[PDB]
């Protein structure tokens, strides 16, 4: 049972997403991104949206940037509930899975209220978001965030000081810093090893320079410091949601360049130019200027990037999707050396893999 | 016309690599019939290997046959290690497919393809 | 142009232009172009014989320290005689910066594998073998990574169609999943969407 | 010819083969592979089913969407038969039982229901009707199966004169009751045989040969009104046939003579079960009936079907009956049986 | 709807139906268009 | 702006050493975990009694598709094919011609529900609010081809669910 | 243009017109660009379109219920930049993003007009012109544009043979080719001939010519009579438009003899009118006094 | 050296994985697409 | 007759015991398995219906194909379905398992799992909600309830 | 206008830190209880 | 106003019905052909022609942003009514 070689064959979920993106327009290529990291949906939407907006040379309105960061931290809570609870389920603590998926169910209700779908919203779009917040949503987000800390507290009560949880994760999967940078790791996989790097601080996007939070830094590079980094990122995500609920500005939620974002339906049915722009944006779409960008954001699994190549047409020429899980699952073979099967399952837990973004 | 090689300087080393690869497949086929428990004879699998080698027998470019040796070694590694299954090995035996119309008359009868 | 237009970061544009001059004059053996985009991204277009000399520079040079390999990508552009465009995306955590190192190959020229510089590429260029057909010389374990095991052809080449040449189904005669030639019950409806009117005069090419 | 039934496409799963088939008894051994080989051509297959719809589940992935229409039918009800055949351009008859049940006998299965299906298909305008008899069908045969199947062949020929009536010898496949039957007398004892099984000769035919024969009889206009005899290429005595079965499966083959008056008492001992019986005296009479030679009838070679011998498909059938200690041995690691 | 009734129409179903899948009242799909190419009808007279 | 998770050194006076030794020998954190699990034993579970109790939904919810009509009986779909031009999976197939009064209407309006990705681009691209993605989500079938809706099935979905779709559009249409 | 409206007023509604069964007219969409009038005045030579009115009530039309029936009357559907002049048979049927544009040739006349057949899901939707400076500059006749719906009626789809009662019945290809070749094997010499039609490509022509040459038959005819007295069809110069279609732009005097080129070869007549208009061509006609 | 002299014709048909039916029996059409006469651009 | 009544009540007993003790298997593929975990979550709670996972195919009763079936895993799907003892059932969850879905025209995707396994219940959505999946499971229970196994045995 | 907005004074303070409340006895008390139970059982 | 073919099969509002000799009726055997009996072409004839006193009228179908885009309809022809392109509601100038 001592592991001598790991060969993870992948591509069992290779759907050929980023060839299907080439034959569809940018708005049609947006819902492919929801299904890559399918526990981090609006973060992938936000990364693709920032890539398209960077090529379009336009910026979102401020309220849509605050809504993007609010639902990005809700999305980070979703992914870290998934990560921690299924890592513990794959170790054996199967009960806080059931404890935290009710909270995850409530955040899926928040998605279903703001966008109409529980998981795959196609809500965060190039130009802002699709639709404004419904009335009464933010008060329920406050009533959720008021109580979520007790849930993190009781998860941390069940696992953090537990000796059986420590004996499965403390000497397991140690990653040195130079081999972490060499393997192209990102996110918690660096931050468990002590590499002070977070793209919401260092290379900040929409309004992450306007919210103050902390970045948890691990000390031993093991599964247990990465566990504590994910629990503390749930804490800090509650902190950023408090700051975003207090600091939500009024205004619109799409870019008012109506050759990019569609007009309202109240003005599409009255104005001529708005009808022409609605027609041409929902059939041809907006033309992105030629050029290539690499826009990467801090998704809750790490550096999630889009390398987007446009040829001036209304469709992408190339769209490479850099996932963190690809490089993390590459480094699995080094991380699993000297361990056993019951430790390699903890290593695959602490490398939180969603294979839709690993395989595309 | 001054190009960079992959492995072979010319066609002699290239034919050496094709020859070694056919040696490796010829040694491999009885194990492939045995541990995949294929219901074909060993001669039938060796003739399929000979058919898959004679299919590419018209190439005169050393780089292309270097890549064919490379891809054949990749399929050989997928066959030695049990990474293919019984389906992936029997996909070289197009058995569920109908015999396509060969002459002009039956292709005329069934459809429009030349 | 304040609310709806992206603001321009001229400081990062100037800094990346100066570092592009720096890299172009340190390594003129391989560096072909250096260009800085309007949203301040740097591209070092090199020769495919300088993969290992340039990337070991940017991994190790004390003014570069691009210690992270973000992404490795090929792009098929069939109208060039070297139709594949290998793209190295690099992150310097010291200088909080990103760089792009682009090179080129056709189907038959090997590109030297950059696993000696960044081990992260051990799967990425492996994927470039799987998706595009670019062979990487002196790679440790080069095989397919995403396609099916008996998959012929290279998917992300633009001469390869969207649906492939085969499709799978279960067959109860042979009790086995079989591959047949693909027949769609509905053809993928190709939409001609390009407008005949020019959208961007600044990107206008000269005529013949 | 109607415009919706013109053959289009390249003969794949989603194509239009122009064949609208009502396959009676498609939930069995021949109907499995028949609906397989039809639905891969892109045919509209109507499957009337008597059984549970769960027992029809394996017929659902065999074709494209809407190409297999399941519908209820009763053999003692012409209304459901006319409900099934009224749109088809070919009806295939695969209704059969090796044993007679509480409500059905061999005359209901082989004389009543096939004449009903052929008569209703005649009076609904179905051009092509395929009936499946047995090669050893005879009025004076010792087994009630072959007697009622000869009577049913006569009735189908007289009430549908353009019918293609097909004679298979003894069909083997994965789901057969011929090589599996010969396998499963390592449970009971030492595989008893009438006169050591050396006074009867068999030429068993492979099931995909029979299936390609049925489909090439559908596509052939010259197969209308013929009578085909589908036999395998090699004739075997029953002794070395059973010896080759027990040599592929690597079981201890120790035969012994059981007389004719006592090997029917074993036949009535297993047909007193209310379930599907393990054997019967009719199966005793038909394992020990020689496969007759009818050279005047056309065969698989006259429909373009190359007959597959037993030494290619017997490993495919009989790998299931092996123990682990000889489970992975090959097709060539056995001496073939002696032909005649 | 006892307090805020729905907006009544002439086409809204007065008889709501539950899920009919598996029953003889189930949806069977079909092409909702007519025949595209009209075929030639040969004349019903002798050519002599 | 960063914090060190797990950089605590334990106290080495005899009091804290005896406290950790009692924690080790007498299993204090194990009793803490048992206490938290026993605390959840005595709670009301979140299990709603499906099918009698339903999960809460919004008037933005995207379920089964339906073709709407004007409040006179006339259907809304004027064959403009924006819904199949923006459909990210090409689930919508439209064939049209002028009908017997010269009106621009469809003869074929097919939605393949087994290609459909339920993202609602068709209901936001429709200029006349004809195609919508209504509130029904309990429409599982026992056969694949029952999930290939023609124009008749979609108009019957509209006629079935109109008394709810009109109210949900009335609740949401100012946000659109 | 801009992306929104400052127009907070009520729009006009222009009355629709009826100028034929070919051109659906919705004049509210008209932007008064007068490509109608310049086309019908300068290329079609009709002089029956115009602008009646003055100011915002200026209406492009004919002022009366007059039907715009030229042989080129549908080309105003091409050069209407808005949807005020649409193709009435094509109307409401398809949409140009989903149409597949296959570049092909006319066969409705001997002009050989370059066209785009645009289809949709395996069904021909419409026929547009291609640009070609030497044939049809970017126009086509109304027959070329609108005869594609005869291409989907009265079609031959299955091989038919005479039954025993003397009626055409459907049969397979094997029966039809056997019954034709069985009579072809009993013919030899001038016992077998061949009439070539109007719409038959050169591949089928040389196919049937080689087939009847295998029977040793040279009796192969076409429906249109060309006289063989003299050099016949041996030299190519005595049956071609040897100047060119484009050579009318180089000519100064044209003698038309025994023809109505308006309806026999309409875009050749359009090239003659373009030379008449711009190059001061002198045209003389021997024949009936046609327009 | 580190370069070889290949005078052979460039042909990668055995590498692209296309079946023979779509190599030898297809006719590629190379053309500038004609201007849609519905538009002026 | 009495025997028809006895086999009818025994059909009712075995259909009750099979629909009220459905054991699905821990088998998801893509985003639908997250929602299938939400159908296991304490709000919708499959376990109150007797619906509980068993990881081995030998001790599972239904296979919920929850996600996208690619070409590289279709033989693994078929062998996992084959290693389930009869009676075994298939619930197809989501658009990619139903008919190819959002990756329908892809080179690498099996266009619906009904090309591979016989499918009983098609659950539509991208993803279908956990409530819609539980609706499909209860419709599968209603399909098991009206099975006529021993009646058809008694009549054949 | 009407829009989903925070209230005028903002939302309330939200807890986001660790609260593991340090319950239980000390070490010497639990060993005293255990040794006393031993002595009672032994007597 | 749904009608019925001589096969017994109902005719859709398109005009679709399978022929008697068409095998594809077998999909409706034992099951039902789902047609919608509320024909829009029948239900728009039931609407009264709106008599107005203006020359150019406007239609948005009702609801404002709940209907269709607002088009402007000319009522100059005293012979023909003025039909909306979207809703099919027809108008007439009453003089
Ligand atoms: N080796 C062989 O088995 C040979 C067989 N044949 C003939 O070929 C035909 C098919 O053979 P095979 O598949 O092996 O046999 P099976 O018994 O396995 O198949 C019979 C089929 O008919 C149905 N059926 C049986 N009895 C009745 C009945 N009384 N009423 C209605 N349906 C019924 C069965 O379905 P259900 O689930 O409803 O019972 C099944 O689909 C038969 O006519 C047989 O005589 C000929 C030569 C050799
Ligand atoms: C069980 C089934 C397993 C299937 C096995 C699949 C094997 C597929 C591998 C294919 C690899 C090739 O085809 S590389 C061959 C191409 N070589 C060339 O074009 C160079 C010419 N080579 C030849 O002619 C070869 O026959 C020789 C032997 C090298 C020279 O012979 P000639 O001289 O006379
Ligand atoms: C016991 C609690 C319910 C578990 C139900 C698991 C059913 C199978 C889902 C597949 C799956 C597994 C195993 C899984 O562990 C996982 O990781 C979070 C997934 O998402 C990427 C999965 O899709
Ligand atoms: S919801 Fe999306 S995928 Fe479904 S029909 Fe509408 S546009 Fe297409
Ligand atoms: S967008 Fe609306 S009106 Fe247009 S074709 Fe689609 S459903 Fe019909
Ligand atoms: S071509 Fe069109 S826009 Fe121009 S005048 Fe004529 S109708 Fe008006
Ligand atoms: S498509 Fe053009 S002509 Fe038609 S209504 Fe719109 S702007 Fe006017
Ligand atoms: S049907 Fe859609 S949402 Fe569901 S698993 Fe598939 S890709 Fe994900
Ligand atoms: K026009
Ligand atoms: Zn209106």
């Amino acid at each position: 049972e001592m592991v001598r070689k790991c060969d993870p064959h992948i591509g069992l979920l290779h759907r050929g997403t980023e060839k299907l993106i080439e034959y569809k327009t940018y708005l049609q290529a947006l819902p492919y991104f929801d299904r890559l990291d399918y526990v981090s949906m609006m973060c992938n939407e936000q990364a693709y949206s920032l890539a398209v907006e960077k090529l379009l040379n336009i910026q979102p309105p401020p309220r849509a940037q605050w809504i993007r960061v609010l639902f990005g931290e809700i999305t980070r809570l979703l992914n870290h509930i998934m990560a921690v609870t299924t890592h513990a389920l794959d170790i054996g603590a199967m009960t806080p899975f059931f404890w935290m998926f009710e909270e995850r169910e409530k955040m899926f209700e928040f998605y279903e209220r703001v966008s109409g779908a529980r998981m795959h919203a196609a809500y965060v779009r190039p130009g802002g978001v699709h639709q404004d917040l419904p009335l009464g949503l933010m008060d329920d987000i406050y009533e959720f965030s008021k109580n979520f800390s007790l849930r993190i507290d009781e998860l941390e009560e069940m696992l953090t000081n537990n000796r059986i949880w420590r004996n499965r994760t403390v000497d397991i999967g140690v990653v040195t810093a130079e081999d972490a940078l060499n393997y192209g790791f990102s996110g918690v996989m660096l931050r468990g090893s002590g590499i002070q790097w977070d793209l919401r601080k260092t290379q900040p996007y929409d309004v992450y320079d306007q919210v103050e939070f902390d970045v948890p830094i691990g000390s031993r590079g093991d599964c247990y410091d990465r566990y504590l980094c994910r629990v503390e990122e749930m804490r800090q995500s509650i902190r950023i949601i408090s700051q975003c609920l207090n600091k939500m500005p009024p205004g619109e939620i799409k870019v008012d360049d109506a050759k990019v974002s569609p007009p309202k339906r109240a003005e599409m049915k009255t104005s001529m130019e708005s009808l022409i722009h609605h027609f041409k944006l929902y059939t041809e779409g907006y033309q992105v200027p030629p050029g290539a960008t690499y826009t990467a954001i801090e998704a809750p699994k790490g550096e999630f990037g889009v390398y987007l190549v446009s040829d001036g047409s209304s469709r992408p020429y190339r769209c490479k999707i850099k996932a963190p899980g690809f490089a993390h699952l590459a480094g699995l073979d080094k991380m699993s050396k000297g361990h056993m099967l019951a430790d390699v399952v903890a290593i695959i837990g602490t490398q939180d893999i969603v294979f839709g973004e690993v395989d595309r | 016309t001054s190009v960079k090689p992959i492995f072979s300087r010319d066609m002699n080393e290239a034919k050496r690599r094709v020859r070694e690869l056919y040696r490796a497949w010829y040694r491999e086929v009885p194990n492939t019939v045995h541990l995949f428990q294929l219901d074909i004879s060993v001669k039938q699998g060796r003739d399929k290997v000979r058919e898959m080698f004679k299919k590419n027998a018209h190439v005169t470019d050393p780089r292309v046959v270097d890549l064919l040796v490379i891809k054949g070694k990749m399929e050989l590694e997928e066959t030695i290690n049990v990474w293919k299954q019984r389906t992936h090995v029997m996909r070289f035996f197009h058995e569920t497919e109908a015999p396509r119309p060969k002459d002009f008359l039956s292709k005329f009868y069934v459809g429009h393809d030349p | 142009t304040r609310p709806t237009v992206r603001p321009r970061n001229d400081v990062a544009h100037k800094q990346l232009s100066a570092f592009g001059e720096y890299v172009a004059e340190i390594l003129p053996k391989y560096v072909q172009q250096v260009q800085v985009s309007c949203f301040s991204e740097l591209e070092i277009c090199i020769h495919p014989d300088g993969v290992i000399p340039v990337l070991t520079f940017l991994r190790d040079h004390s003014n570069a320290q691009f210690k992270s390999l973000a992404d490795l990508t090929a792009v098929d552009i069939p109208t060039r005689q070297n139709r594949f465009e290998i793209v190295y995306n690099l992150l310097s955590l010291r200088f909080n910066s990103r760089i792009r190192v682009k090179t080129y190959t056709d189907e038959l020229t090997p590109v030297e594998s950059s696993v000696s510089v960044y081990k992260a590429a051990n799967w990425y260029e492996r994927e470039i073998w799987d998706m595009f057909g670019v062979f990487f010389a002196n790679h440790p374990d080069l095989r397919r990574i995403l396609t099916d095991y008996g998959f012929e052809g290279h998917p992300f080449r633009k001469d390869f169609p969207l649906s492939g040449y085969v499709e799978l189904r279960y067959d109860d005669e042979v009790k086995r999943v079989v591959a047949e030639p693909v027949e769609l019950a509905q053809e993928f409806r190709k939409f001609d969407l390009n407008s005949p009117w020019e959208a961007f005069p600044a990107y206008r090419q000269p005529p013949e | 010819l109607h415009h919706a039934v013109i053959p289009h496409g390249k003969g794949g799963r989603s194509s239009v083969s122009g064949i609208v088939a009502t396959v009676f008894g498609a939930t069995g051994f021949l109907g499995r592979y028949l609906v397989n080989h039809l639905g891969r051509m892109g045919s509209q297959v109507i499957v009337p089913y008597r059984c549970e719809p769960y027992d029809t589940m394996h017929l659902r992935p065999m074709g494209d969407l809407g190409q297999i229409i399941f519908m209820d039918w009763n053999g003692r009800d012409k209304d459901s038969i006319r409900r099934a055949v009224e749109h088809s351009n070919v009806v295939i008859n695969l209704v059969g039982r090796e044993w007679e049940t509480k409500n059905f006998d061999f005359e209901d299965v082989f004389v009543k229901i096939p004449q009903a299906i052929a008569q209703v298909s005649k009076e609904a305008g179905v051009e092509k009707f395929i009936h499946i008899s047995h090669l050893n069908a005879d009025i004076k045969s010792s087994s009630k199966y072959l007697r009622n199947k000869a009577v049913g062949e006569k009735e189908v020929r007289e009430t549908f004169p353009e019918a293609t009536i097909i004679k298979p010898a003894d069909i083997f496949g994965r789901e057969d009751r011929f090589l599996n039957y010969f396998a499963n007398i390592r449970w009971f004892g030492g595989v008893p045989l009438i006169s050591l099984g050396k006074k009867t000769v068999k030429q068993p035919v492979y099931i995909v040969d029979v299936t390609k024969g049925i489909i090439n009889a559908i596509k052939d206009p010259d197969a209308r009104g013929k009578t085909f005899a589908f036999v395998g290429p090699n004739r075997y005595l029953l002794f070395d046939l059973v010896q080759y079965v027990f040599a592929v499966a690597h079981r201890p083959f120790l035969p012994y003579p059981m007389p004719h008056f006592a090997y029917r008492w074993i036949g009535r001992l297993f047909e007193i079960s209310p379930f599907e019986p393990w054997t019967t005296r009719d199966k005793v009479e038909r394992i020990h009936t020689t496969d007759r030679t009818l050279p005047h009838l056309p065969g698989l070679e006259d429909l373009g079907v190359q007959a597959t011998p037993l030494e290619l498909k017997a490993i495919e059938v009989l790998r299931r009956h092996r123990t682990y200690r000889w489970l992975s041995s090959e097709i060539e690691d056995v001496q073939p049986a002696k032909t005649v | 709807p006892t307090v805020k009734p729905p907006t009544a129409r002439k086409f809204i179903w007065t008889n709501h139906k539950f899920n009919l899948s598996g029953t003889p009242q189930q949806y069977v799909p079909y092409s909702t268009t007519r025949k595209k190419i009209q075929e030639w009808v040969p004349p019903s007279t002798p050519y002599k | 702006t960063y914090k060190y998770v797990n950089l605590r050194e334990p106290s080495m006076d005899m009091k804290s050493v005896t406290d950790r030794a009692a924690q080790t020998l007498l299993w204090t954190e194990l009793i803490r975990g048992l206490g938290m699990t026993l605390s959840y034993l005595f709670r009301e579970p979140a299990t709603i009694n499906y099918p009698f109790e339903k999960g809460p939904l919004s008037p933005r919810f995207r379920g089964e598709h339906a073709l709407r009509r004007y409040p006179s009986g006339e259907e809304r779909c004027i064959a403009c094919k924006l819904c199949e031009a923006v459909c990210p999976a090409q689930a919508i197939t439209i064939e049209a011609e002028p009908r017997a009064d010269g009106s621009r209407r469809t003869t074929r309006y097919d939605i393949d529900m087994t290609k459909c990705i339920y993202c609602g681009f068709c209901q936001e691209a429709c200029p006349v609010d004809a195609i919508v993605e209504g509130p029904n989500f309990e429409f599982s079938t026992e056969t694949h081809e029952e999930l290939l809706y023609n124009k008749e099935k979609l108009l019957n979905n509209g006629d079935k669910w109109e008394a709810e779709i009109a109210a949900n559009i009335q609740a949401d249409y100012l946000y659109r | 243009g801009s992306d929104r409206s400052r127009f907070l007023e009520g729009k006009r509604a222009v009355e629709d017109k009826n100028i034929g069964p070919l051109v659906k007219t919705i004049m509210t969409r008209c932007i008064q660009c007068t490509r109608c009038i310049r086309f019908a005045s300068e290329i079609a030579g009709v002089d029956d379109l115009g602008t009646t009115g003055r100011g915002n009530d200026m209406q492009v039309g004919t002022y009366i219920e007059k039907m715009f029936m030229s042989e080129l009357s549908g080309n105003i559907i091409d050069i209407c930049p808005v949807g005020a002049l649409t193709s009435k048979p094509y109307a409401f049927t398809a949409r140009p993003w989903e149409t597949r544009k296959t570049e092909s040739i006319d066969v409705m006349d001997a002009v050989g007009s370059n066209i785009v057949v645009s289809t949709r899901t395996g069904e021909v939707m419409r026929i547009l012109p291609r640009m070609h400076e030497d044939i049809n500059e970017e126009w086509i006749s109304d027959k070329t544009r609108f005869a594609y719906d005869g291409l989907k009626r009265q079609r031959l789809t299955e091989p038919m043979v005479r039954n025993e009662k003397g009626l055409l019945t459907h049969t397979t290809w094997e029966d039809a080719l056997s019954r034709v070749a069985g009579m072809l094997q009993s013919c030899q010499g001038n016992d077998v001939a061949a009439i070539a039609g109007g719409l038959v490509d050169a591949e089928a022509l040389i196919a049937l010519k080689d087939l009847l040459n295998r029977v040793d038959s040279d009796t192969l005819c076409t429906e249109e009579v060309f006289p063989t007295a003299g050099a016949g069809t041996d030299l190519r110069s005595n049956y071609l438009l040897n100047t060119t279609i484009a050579g009318v732009e180089e000519a100064d005097v044209v003698l038309l003899v025994g023809t109505n080129p308006r309806f026999e070869a309409p875009l050749f007549n359009a090239r003659i009118r373009k030379s008449w208009l711009h190059n001061d061509l002198k045209v003389a006609l021997i024949g009936s006094p046609v327009d | 050296t580190q370069l070889i002299t290949v005078d052979e014709k460039l042909d990668i048909t055995t590498l692209t994985g296309v079946p023979e039916e779509h190599i030898k029996t297809r006719k590629a059409r190379i053309f500038v697409p004609a201007r849609n006469n519905m538009q002026s651009g | 007759s009495r025997g028809e009544y006895v086999v009818a009540k025994l059909d009712d007993l075995i259909n009750w015991a099979r629909r009220s003790s459905l054991w699905p298997m821990t088998f998801g593929l893509a985003c639908c398995a997250v929602e299938m975990m939400h159908m296991a979550a304490p709000r919708y709670d499959m376990d109150r219906f007797g619906v509980v996972f068993r990881a081995s195919p030998r001790q599972s009763d239904v296979m919920i194909v929850a996600g996208t079936l690619t070409n590289k895993m279709a033989p693994a799907l078929r062998k996992v379905y084959d290693q389930m003892p009869e009676p075994r059932y298939v619930v197809s969850m989501g658009s990619c398992a139903n008919g190819g879905g959002y990756y329908h025209y892809s080179y690498s995707v099996v266009r619906g799992c009904d090309r591979i396994v016989p499918v009983d219940i098609y659950v539509p959505g991208c993803p279908p909600t956990a409530e819609a999946l539980l609706y499909g499971i209860l419709q599968l229970q209603k399909k098991i309830k009206r099975e006529k196994r021993l009646r058809i045995w008694y009549r054949r | 206008v009407k829009q989903d907005m925070p209230p005028v004074g903002g939302y309330g303070p939200i807890d986001y830190k660790r609260n593991l409340p340090r319950r239980g006895l000390s070490g010497y008390s639990m060993f005293a209880v255990g040794i006393g139970a031993l002595l009672f059982g032994y007597w | 106003g749904v009608r019925t073919s001589p096969t017994g099969e109902k005719v859709t509002h398109t005009g679709q019905v399978y022929d008697d000799e068409d095998y594809r009726r077998v999909r409706f055997v034992g099951r039902q052909k789902e047609v919608n009996e509320n024909f829009a072409i029948d239900l728009i004839a039931e609407q009264p022609v709106s008599q107005v006193g203006s020359r150019v009228i406007s239609c948005d179908g009702g609801g404002g942003a709940l209907g269709h885009p607002r088009v402007y309809i000319n009522l100059d022809k005293e012979t023909k009514t003025g039909t909306c392109g979207y809703c099919g509601l027809q108008f007439r100038q009453q003089h």
